[PDB]
RNA sequence: ACUAUGCUUAGCCAUAAACCUAAAUAAUUAAUUAACAAAACUAUUUGCCAGAGAACUACUAGCCAUAGCUUAAAACUCAAAGGAC
RNA sequence: AAAGGUUUGGUCCUGGCCUUAUAAUUAAUUAGAGGUAAAAUUACACAUGCAAACCUCCAUAGACCGGUGUAAAAUCCCUUAAACAUUUACUUAAAAUUUAAGGAGAGGGUAUCAAGCACAUUAAAAUAGCUUAAGACACCUUGCCUAGCCACACCCCCACGGGACUCAGCAGUGAUAAAUAUUAAGCAAUAAACGAAAGUUUGACUAAGUUAUACCUCUUAGGGUUGGUAAAUUUCGUGCCAGCCACCGCGGUCAUACGAU
C-alpha cells in the first residue's frame, strides 16, 4: 500500500507469493461443500448442453444457407 | 450528450475488486447521519465500472463517470481517472512521489526524470 | 458468598445425567433415526436444484454423499 | 452523560450551525488527512469538527476520508462539469479551512435567502385547511362570520329539519 | 465569478508551496549539520570498535 | 455500549405481547362444563366457587364465580371476564354476574 | 487386598471455581468514600448483559465427539430472586 | 415522571412487578331534552328494492364517485425518458394525469433462516464470476406515505379458460361475534355524466331517522369507593367459614379489609 515498487522486488527476490485478503469468510462444512460441489457441476452441465444446441442450431443454419 | 439519469454522476471509490473482465468493482462510502445519535457513520455502496484499459489494481482509489447507456445490469460506469495508485501515490500538492506520509523524491530536488 | 445457586445447578445436572442413563438406549434410536431424517432432507435438497436448473438426472458420476452416517 | 468527546458535536443546534452551503457544481469532497504530525493539526481538527456541519447542509455531496496517504493534508472537490478544485490546508487552522471553502465554493447569502422564500410561495394564510397545512379550517372560525353548529346552535329557521316542517305544512 | 475564484484558488496553492520549499530548505540546512556530526561519532566509534 | 455499537444494533428489540385467557377480548361467552371447588394456596382457607366452561373460541377453562352464592349448572351460558383471582393458581377468568344465565347476586 | 487409571508412543476428546471471579491500551492522582473487595477515574475499540426459576433444558446446526461438546428458546410458575453490612 | 407501594429481624445496594395520568371498544348498574361529530364483529352466505345515463339516430359516459383492507416488506423520497384511453392552445406548446426504465439516502420481525445456487462480466463469444455477519437467501407478520396514497372487486395471485358462480354500492337478512343505524326523503345546494341549449340523471351528496361512543348547552342523580399505596366508616352479623384484593394482604370471637347497615 506504500511502496509497491519494493514490494514486487521483495516478493520476486524472497520468493513470497502474497495473496490479497479475501472480502468474505467462507464457513466450510461436510454439507457445505457437498452443496457447493453439485451446484457447480449442475451450471456447467447446463452451459454445456447450451453451447452443444448452439453449434447444432448453426450448423443447420449454414446447410440452408 | 444527454447525462445519466442516476444521481451518482461522480462517485469515488476503491476497488476492492477486478476479476471481472474489463470491469473493475469499486465501494464507495458516503456519510449518513444517525437520526437517534445524530452522529456521521460510513454508508458503503458497490459500483461496477467498465475498465476498458484493465489498468485498475486492488486497493486504488478511482474516480467513476456515469455512462449515458447502461452498459449491462450493473456496470452504469466508466473509470474516470485513478486518483491514487496502489502503491504509487503521487503527491498533489508538490507532485513528488510518497510512500505514505514521506517523499520518496524530495520537493526540493528537480530530478526531472 | 454462599454458594446455593451452585447447589441448584448442580442438581439439575445430577438429576439429567441419571435420566440419560435411564433412557439411553431410547435417545439412541432417536438420533439414528433423527440422522435417516437429516440425510433425506440433504439429499432431496440436492435434487431440487437440479431439477429446477432443467436437468432430468443429476450430473453425470455425482452420488450425494453420505455425511451423516458412521463414516468416520 | 453524553458519551464521546465534545458531545455538542451530536446536537441538532451544532449541525445547524454550518455556514458552507456548496453551489450546485459541488459533487464530491475527498479530504485527505494526516493522524499524526504538527503541520496537520487543524485538518486533524477540521475533519474532528466541521466535516459533521458541512454534510449536515450538503447531503448530497459524498465526503470521502482518506489517512495517512500523503505527506501533507489537503481537499479536492469534484465538481459536475468535470473540474478538480484542489486546496492545501497545511499550517491552516480548521476555521481558516472553512473560510476558505466558503470563499471559492460556497452559494452567498442573497442565493439562500431567494431559495428560502420561493420555496414557501404555495402557502397562502387566508387558504382554509387541515391544520398542517393551514392556520383555520373553517370560515366558522373566523369572528364575525357565523359559528359552527356544534359551538353553537343555528337559529332554527337556518336548520333543514325546521324548513322541510314548513314545506310540509305550505 | 467561478473562474476568479479559481484563480485566486491557484495562487493560494503557489503562495503556500513557495512557504513549503522554504521551510523544507531549512529544515535540509540543520539536519545536513546533524547527519555530519552524527557520522563523526560512527566514524570514532567505528574506529574504536575495530 | 459504544456509539458504534448502539448504532449497529440501534433501539432494544421488544418481546411480543402475548395474549392471556381472553385472547386480546374484552370477553368471551362460554358454555358451563362442570362446577366445582378450588382449594385457594396457603395461607388461605376457602371453598372457591369455579366452574369449567367451554369458551366460543372453542378451548376449555376455568373460571371463577365471585360473589356469595351461584346458581349456575351444566349447559347454561355466562359471560367470562379477564382478572386473576390471586389465590386460586391457574384461574386468569372470572364470570361476569348479571348476564346470560348467571344472575345477580341475591342481597340479604 | 486388588483393578480401570495416573507413565511411554500414535490419534481422538475440547471440558474446569480454565477465577487476579480484574478485556486490552494510553492518561491523570484533583479539580473522588453505597458496602465489601483490589483507592478513584477519563478516553479509545471490541465482546457481553437487560427480574427469578423453568434452563449447563427442548428443538436446530456443526463436530473423529454416539449416556458427548459448542450453539440455545418457549409455554408455565412466582413477586420476588440476588449482592453487601 | 416531581414519583409512589412491595424482598429483610434490620440497614444499604441492585432489580422486577404493581399503583397514580390519558384514550378507545365491550359489559354491569343508571339516565331527561336539545345541537354537533362518528357509526365499526366477520374478504362469512346473501331474500327483495334501488345505486348510470343522456340524446335528432352517430357518439360520449357507465374506467369516475362509492366500498373494503384482499394481497404484499410490501414503501418513502428523488432522477430520466416517453407517451396520455385527456384538456386548452397552435399547425405547433402550456398544463393536468399517467406509464416505463432506474437510484443519493431512508424503510417490520426471526441469525436456532448462514449461506444463496446462475443469482456475473466480456462481446473473436471467451473469462469464472455475482450476492452475503455493513445480514444475502429463506420464513413469518403487517395496508401506509395520511389535504391523501396503495392494493383488491365471488373464488382459482392473473382470468383465454375453469369453478364451489358475485351486496367488500345504499338499505336489509341469515349465520357467526363481547361487538346490533333507516329494507327512509330529495336531486333544492355542491360534485360528477350527458346535451349547443332550455334541461335530465345520480343510495355521490344534501336535509332527516337511529345509538350516552365523543364534544357542547341545560336539567334531573346516579355509579363506585371508604386497611396501606390513595380522598373517605358507625353498628351489627360471620368466625380461616361465607367471602375480599391492582400490589402488599384481610377472615379461627373487640374484622376501620368479608356481608348488611
Ligand atoms: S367546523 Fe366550521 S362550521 Fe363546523
Ligand atoms: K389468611
Ligand atoms: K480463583
Ligand atoms: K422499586
Ligand atoms: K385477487
Ligand atoms: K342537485
Ligand atoms: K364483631
Ligand atoms: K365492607
Ligand atoms: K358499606
Ligand atoms: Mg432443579
Ligand atoms: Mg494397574
Ligand atoms: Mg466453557
Ligand atoms: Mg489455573
Ligand atoms: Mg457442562
Ligand atoms: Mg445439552
Ligand atoms: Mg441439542
Ligand atoms: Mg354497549
Ligand atoms: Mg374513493
Ligand atoms: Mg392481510
Ligand atoms: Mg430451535
Ligand atoms: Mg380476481
Ligand atoms: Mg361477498
Ligand atoms: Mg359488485
Ligand atoms: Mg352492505
Ligand atoms: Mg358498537
Ligand atoms: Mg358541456
Ligand atoms: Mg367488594
Ligand atoms: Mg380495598
Amino acid at each position: 500500500q506504500t511502496n509497491y515498487d519494493v514490494f514486487e522486488k521483495t516478493c520476486k527476490e524472497l520468493g513470497v507469493e502474497y495473496t490479497l485478503p479475501p472480502l468474505h469468510f467462507q464457513k466450510v462444512h461436510r454439507r457445505f461443500l457437498a452443496k457447493k460441489a453439485l451446484c457447480i457441476r449442475v451450471y456447467q452441465e447446463v452451459q454445456k448442453l447450451k453451447k452443444q444446441k448452439r453449434a447444432l442450431k448453426a450448423a443447420a443454419a449454414a446447410a440452408k444457407k | 450528450i444527454v447525462r445519466s439519469s442516476v444521481h451518482a454522476k461522480w462517485v469515488v471509490g476503491k476497488v476492492i475488486g477486478t476479476a471481472m473482465i474489463k470491469t473493475a468493482k469499486v465501494r464507495a462510502t458516503r456519510l449518513v447521519l444517525d437520526p437517534y445519535l445524530l452522529k456521521y457513520f460510513n454508508k458503503r455502496k458497490t459500483y461496477f465500472a467498465h475498465d476498458a484499459l484493465q489498468q485498475c489494481s486492488v486497493g486504488d482509489i478511482v474516480l467513476l463517470r456515469a455512462l449515458p447507456v447502461p452498459r449491462s445490469k450493473h456496470v452504469k460506469h466508466e473509470l474516470a481517472e485513478i486518483i491514487f495508485k496502489v502503491g504509487r501515490v503521487i503527491d498533489p500538492v508538490t507532485g513528488k512521489p510518497c510512500a505514505g506520509t514521506a517523499y520518496l523524491e524530495s520537493p526540493l530536488s528537480e530530478p526531472r526524470e | 458468598k454462599n454458594v446455593l445457586k451452585i447447589r441448584r445447578r448442580k442438581m439439575n445436572h445430577h438429576k439429567y445425567r441419571k435420566l440419560v442413563k435411564r433412557t439411553r438406549f431410547l435417545r439412541r434410536k432417536v438420533r439414528e433415526g433423527r440422522l435417516k431424517k437429516k440425510q433425506i432432507k440433504f439429499e432431496k435438497d440436492l435434487k431440487r436444484i437440479w431439477l429446477k436448473a432443467g436437468l432430468k438426472e443429476a450430473p453425470e458420476n455425482w452420488q450425494t454423499p453420505k455425511i451423516y452416517l458412521k463414516n468416520k | 452523560p453524553m458519551k464521546g468527546r465534545f458531545p455538542i458535536r451530536r446536537t441538532l443546534q451544532y449541525l445547524g450551525r454550518g455556514d458552507v452551503v456548496f453551489k450546485e457544481s459541488v459533487k464530491i469532497m475527498t479530504v485527505n488527512y494526516n493522524t499524526y504530525g504538527e503541520l496537520g493539526e487543524g485538518a486533524r481538527k477540521f475533519v474532528f469538527f466541521n466535516i459533521p456541519q458541512i454534510q449536515y447542509k450538503n447531503p448530497w455531496v459524498q465526503i470521502m476520508m482518506f489517512k495517512n496517504m500523503t505527506p501533507s493534508p489537503f481537499l479536492r472537490f469534484y465538481l459536475d462539469s468535470g473540474e478538480q478544485v484542489l486546496v492545501d490546508v497545511e499550517t491552516k487552522s480548521n476555521k481558516e479551512i472553512m473560510e476558505h471553502i466558503k470563499k471559492i465554493l460556497g452559494k452567498k447569502e442573497e442565493t439562500l435567502r431567494e431559495e428560502e422564500l420561493e420555496k414557501q410561495q404555495r402557502f397562502h394564510p387566508g387558504n382554509f385547511g387541515p391544520r398542517k397545512y393551514c392556520l383555520r379550517e373553517c370560515m366558522c372560525e373566523v369572528e364575525g362570520q357565523v359559528p359552527c353548529p356544534g359551538l353553537v346552535p343555528l337559529p332554527k329557521e337556518m336548520t333543514g329539519k325546521y324548513k322541510a316542517a314548513l314545506k310540509a305544512s305550505t | 465569478e467561478h473562474r476568479e475564484l479559481m484563480a485566486w484558488n491557484r495562487d493560494e496553492n503557489r503562495r503556500m508551496q513557495e512557504l513549503r520549499i522554504a521551510r523544507l530548505q531549512l529544515e535540509a540546512q540543520a539536519q545536513e549539520v546533524q547527519k555530519a556530526e552524527a557520522q563523526a561519532q560512527r566514524a570514532q566509534e567505528e574506529q574504536a570498535w575495530v | 455500549a459504544t456509539l458504534n455499537q448502539m448504532h449497529r444494533l440501534g433501539p432494544r428489540k421488544e418481546p411480543p405481547k402475548r395474549l392471556g385467557p381472553t385472547e386480546g377480548r374484552p370477553q368471551l361467552k362460554g358454555v358451563v362444563l362442570r362446577t366445582f371447588i378450588r382449594k385457594p394456596k396457603k395461607p388461605n382457607s376457602a371453598n372457591r366457587k369455579c366452574c369449567r366452561v367451554r369458551l366460543s373460541t372453542g378451548k376449555e377453562a376455568v373460571c371463577f364465580i365471585p360473589g356469595e352464592g351461584h346458581t349456575l349448572q351444566e349447559h347454561h351460558v355466562v359471560l367470562v371476564e379477564g382478572g386473576r383471582t390471586q389465590d386460586l393458581p391457574g384461574v386468569k377468568l372470572k364470570v361476569v354476574r348479571g348476564k346470560y344465565d348467571c344472575g345477580h347476586v341475591q342481597k340479604k
